[PDB]
C-alpha cells in the first residue's frame, strides 16, 4: 500500500488552523471492526516521532483538542487549531491496514512577518591559514521567509566555485531561519586575492545587505 | 515509563552486516508486536517490519523493500528485539527506530526509542578541525571542518550558552563533512568574558574547545 502526503509543507500563523491531507492507494476501512487503520505522528526537528491520532480519528491519551483526525477509506486529513511555535514538526501518516506503510510526510512551517537577515563575515582563521586551505564564512541570521540568495564576490568578480551553503530549522524562540554561506580556497588563492565580499538579497530590501573585508587588512 | 533504546549502530562497510540491539522495558513485552523503521537522514519515515507478539507465534514481516535481506528477532527472556542487515548499501544509510506496535486490540506505534545512527560508506573515519570565526549585538562561530561520519557535538561553553546559537547541518563534499555553527551575545560580555565553542566528533574520540579570541 502506498501513502501520500499533501502539501509537502506549508505555512500558518501562530493561533491559526491548519489541514493536512493523507490518500492511501487502497482502502484502509476494516470492515469487520469498522475502524479506518491509519495512524497519524509529529517529528519534530532531531526528535523521535510521537503518536497523535490512531484509527483515523482517535488522539491518543496527552494529546490535546486542537489536534483532529478525519477521513474514511482512502481520504484523510490532520487539522491543527491554535498551532503554536510546538508544532513545528513534520507530521507523517501511517496505514496499518495491511502491514504498515509511513506518507511522505507533510512539514508544518510557522508563518510569521517578514524579517530582514543579520549578516556577518569572516575571515579565515590564523591557525587555519597555517593550514592548507582558507574558509571565508558568512552568517545570514534571523530572517523570514526562509529563501534566501548569497553571493560571494572575490576582487569584484563573483566566484560561485566552492561556494557551499546550509540552512537551520525554524527558529523555535523566534520562527526565524538562519543560513551560512561558506567559500573554500586553498591558502595560496586566498593570498591572491584581497577583496571578499558577502552579499545577500532577501525579499524583504531590494539592496542587498553586503558585507566585505579586505585580506591585507585582516 | 516505558523505554526503547537502539544501540548498534555506526560506520559501516557497503556489502557489510550489522546487527542493532533494541532494548525495552515498562511494559509486557510478549503482548506486543514490535516494529524497525528507519528515516535517512532529512528524509521521510520508512517501516521496514515487524515481529508478532505471543498469540500471533511471534512470526515476521518485512517491507519491500528489506524483504529477504533484513530479519528481525526478538529475545522475550532479556524484553530484547534485534534487526540483522545484511548487503548494506549507500541508502540503508539511516537512523534506524525500534517502535512498540500492536496488542492484538490498539493499532498504533505508541513508544519509540531515540534512535540509532548508521552510515553505510566506505568513507574513512577523521576527525574535524575547529577553527575560531570572531568579529549592541555580536556574533562570532565556530568552523568545523573536514570530519566523517556524522554526528558532532557543538556546544557553547559546554552547554552554557544556549540562546542566540545556530548550528548548521553539516554539508558533505568529498567524504568529508563540514558545518559551523554561530552564537550571537551582548557586546557588554565579550569580548570582557571568555567564549569557547566544545565540540565533539564521538566517532573519532575527538573532544575539542576552542576560544574565540577577539
Ligand atoms: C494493526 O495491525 C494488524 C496486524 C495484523 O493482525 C497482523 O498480524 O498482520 O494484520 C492486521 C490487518 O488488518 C490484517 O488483518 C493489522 O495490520
Amino acid at each position: 500500500i502506498v501513502m501520500t502526503q499533501s502539501p509537502s509543507s506549508l505555512a500558518v500563523s501562530a493561533g491559526e488552523k491548519v489541514t493536512m491531507n493523507c490518500k492511501s492507494s487502497q482502502s484502509l476501512l476494516n470492515s469487520r471492526t469498522r475502524k479506518n487503520y491509519l495512524a497519524w505522528y509529529q517529528q519534530k526537528p532531531g526528535q523521535s516521532p510521537k503518536l497523535l491520532i490512531y484509527w483515523a480519528s482517535t488522539r491518543e491519551s496527552g494529546v490535546p483538542d486542537r489536534f483532529t483526525g478525519s477521513g474514511s477509506g482512502t481520504d484523510f486529513a490532520l487539522t491543527i487549531s491554535s498551532v503554536q511555535a510546538e508544532d513545528l514538526a513534520v507530521y507523517y501518516c501511517k496505514q496499518s491496514y495491511n502491514l504498515r506503510t509511513f506518507g511522505g510526510g507533510t512539514k508544518l512551517e510557522i508563518k510569521r512577518a517578514d524579517a530582514a537577515p543579520t549578516v556577518s563575515i569572516f575571515p579565515p582563521s590564523s591557525e587555519q591559514l597555517t593550514s592548507g586551505g582558507a574558509s571565508v564564512v558568512c552568517f545570514l541570521n534571523n530572517f523570514y521567509p526562509k529563501d534566501i540568495n548569497v553571493k560571494w564576490k572575490i576582487d569584484g568578480s563573483e566566484r560561485q566555485n566552492g561556494v557551499l551553503n546550509s540552512w537551520t530549522d525554524q527558529d523555535s524562540k523566534d520562527s526565524t531561519y538562519s543560513m551560512s554561506s561558506t567559500l573554500t580556497l586553498t591558502k595560496d588563492e586566498y593570498e591572491r586575492h584581497n577583496s571578499y565580499t558577502c552579499e545577500a538579497t532577501h525579499k524583504t530590501s531590494t539592496s542587498p545587505i553586503v558585507k566585505s573585508f579586505n585580506r591585507n587588512e585582516c | 515509563e516505558v523505554k526503547l533504546v537502539e544501540s548498534g549502530g555506526g560506520l559501516v562497510q557497503p556489502g557489510g552486516s550489522l546487527r542493532l540491539a533494541c532494548a525495552t522495558s515498562g511494559f509486557t513485552f510478549t503482548d506486543y508486536y514490535m516494529s524497525w523503521v528507519r528515516q535517512p537522514p532529512g528524509k521521510a519515515l520508512e517501516w521496514l517490519g515487524f515481529i508478532r507478539n505471543k498469540a500471533k507465534g511471534y512470526t515476521t514481516e518485512y517491507s519491500a523493500s528489506v524483504k529477504g535481506r533484513f530479519t528481525i528477532s526478538r529475545d522475550n527472556s532479556q524484553s530484547s528485539l534485534y534487526l540483522q542487515m545484511n548487503t548494506l548499501r549507500a541508502e540503508d544509510s539511516a537512523t534506524y527506530y525500534c517502535a512498540r506496535d500492536h496488542d492484538g486490540y490498539y493499532e498504533r506505534f505508541a513508544y519509540w526509542g531515540q534512535g540509532t545512527l548508521v552510515t553505510v560508506s566506505a568513507a574513512k573515519t577523521t576527525p574535524p578541525s575547529v577553527y575560531p570565526l570572531a568579529p549592541s549585538m555580536v556574533t562570532l562561530g565556530c568552523l568545523v571542518k573536514g570530519y566523517f561520519p556524522e554526528p558532532v557535538t557543538v556546544t557553547w561553553n559546554s552547554g552554557s550558552l544556549s540562546s542566540g546559537v545556530h548550528t548548521f547541518p553539516a554539508v558533505l563534499q568529498s567524504d568529508l563533512y563540514t558545518l559551523s555553527s554561530s552564537v550571537t551575545v551582548p557586546s557588554s560580555t565579550w569580548p570582557s568574558e571568555t567564549v569557547t565553542c566544545n565540540v565533539a566528533h564521538p566517532a573519532s574520540s575527538t573532544k575539542v574547545d576552542k576560544k574565540i579570541v577577539p
